[PDB]
């Protein structure tokens, strides 16, 4: 999945 | 609001017990409580708000992208009909899931952003609005969806331009926005060349200050630029 | 109930799906829904009435277990006292555990217990019945301790003697009540000897049976006598 | 933690 914070 | 009889002190202690029991819907609760009090929030309670709804909402999009996948499958050719039951739960789920984005984009809009002065506080608040309208978007097919794509890149880009003159490239808020503004270009807008350009210049950038931080900056700044660096893995 | 004007079918459906999706609080609406109905349930719809609120009060029991602790430590020598937040965050969520575990309890008590006539959905029944008040048990300090516990041990004791009777030694539900009812004795009863014995002479039976199943039973029994074979492993 | 089903 594409990261993301 | 049900908080409201509570402190503003007792609902951030009580956040932060939730957040240790990961009871992120408590968490999330005591800190929209916490926000209605109308006074301005302090980087470690906006951390808070972020963690408990970010957490909350990030269960919410698990759920409706394994209720979305079975929905598709039955829809594909030779797929026995199962009735309503399917769509019916997830419209539940996104329903509910968009409700939470309305319930943070309103907190934002009253009345944190138009009090947030500090580009610290501010670019936190745009990428949050950011991020909910870009969860919006995901589960978005109507007549309103590229208002609500476009509402995700105003709100980003906004924060971008502020981060950009007033926050060094290794700034922490910086690169997360960074991040999510190029995850919105590759998975929302369709503009994967963009996502990776926005990705590898801002992950050099950083690469570039590193030399002005202290051994913890240095700890926060390249775990996420470690982020950065797995997407444009994935990417390319 | 919210649930009363959708199809007891679809109930279970939707059940399934929540599950599927990680959505426990849902799983377990549905299958209220379901079993309010008031048709007795099939074999699999009992393990989804089981698996969707054993998760749910999962959850509730582990946020209890780290706030107690807090707690506990808050009233140690040496602690500054901060208020009452921990002691009300705490009676929160024990609260709302006490809520479910009257749910099911209420569940099995109107209708489900009297209408069950076979062994393997009347020990099943019972032993839910145990493990509720068994979880009412962990966070009772008041009165009616001592009522609850026997409540807890009268149901387990019901379950353990229709399935001695009525069910081979290798039967999982019955060698899931053993270890449950082993459990109540060390951690509810204070009777480790008892926890002990028991789960010795459950595991003892089960094995000189195991050679009447097929591989499928085979590996069913054998699952959970080695959850008998941990915890005395932890016990002595 | 002991172990219960
Ligand atoms: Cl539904
Ligand atoms: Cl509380
Ligand atoms: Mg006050
Ligand atoms: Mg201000
Ligand atoms: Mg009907
Ligand atoms: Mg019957």
């Amino acid at each position: 999945v594409n990261l993301s914070i | 609001g049900a908080m409201g009889s509570m402190e503003r002190a007792s609902l951030i202690q009580k956040a932060k017990l939730a957040e240790q029991a990961e009871r992120y819907e408590d968490m999330a609760a005591f800190m929209k409580g916490a926000v209605e009090k109308g006074e301005e929030l302090s980087c470690e309670e906006r951390n808070l708000l972020s963690v408990a709804y970010k957490n909350v909402v990030g269960g919410q999009r698990a759920a409706w992208r394994v209720l979305s996948s079975i929905e598709q499958k039955s829809n594909e050719e030779g797929s026995e009909e199962k009735g309503p039951e399917v769509r019916e739960y997830r419209e539940k789920v996104e329903t509910e899931l968009q409700g939470v984005c309305d319930t943070v984009l309103g907190l934002l809009d009253s009345h944190l952003i138009k009090e947030a002065g500090d580009a610290e506080s501010r670019v936190f608040y745009l990428k949050m609005k950011g991020d909910y309208y870009r969860y919006l978007a995901e589960v978005a097919t109507g007549d309103d969806k590229k208002r609500i794509i476009d509402s995700a890149r105003s709100a980003y880009q906004e924060a971008m331009d502020i981060s950009k003159k007033e926050m060094p490239p290794t700034n922490p808020i910086r690169l997360g926005l960074a991040l999510n503004f190029s995850v919105f270009h590759y998975e929302i807008a369709n503009s994967p060349e963009e996502a990776i350009s926005l990705a590898k210049t801002t992950f050099d950038e950083a690469m570039a200050d590193l030399h002005t931080l202290s051994e913890d900056s240095y700890k926060d700044s390249t775990l996420i630029m470690q982020l950065l660096r797995d997407n444009l893995t994935l990417w390319t």
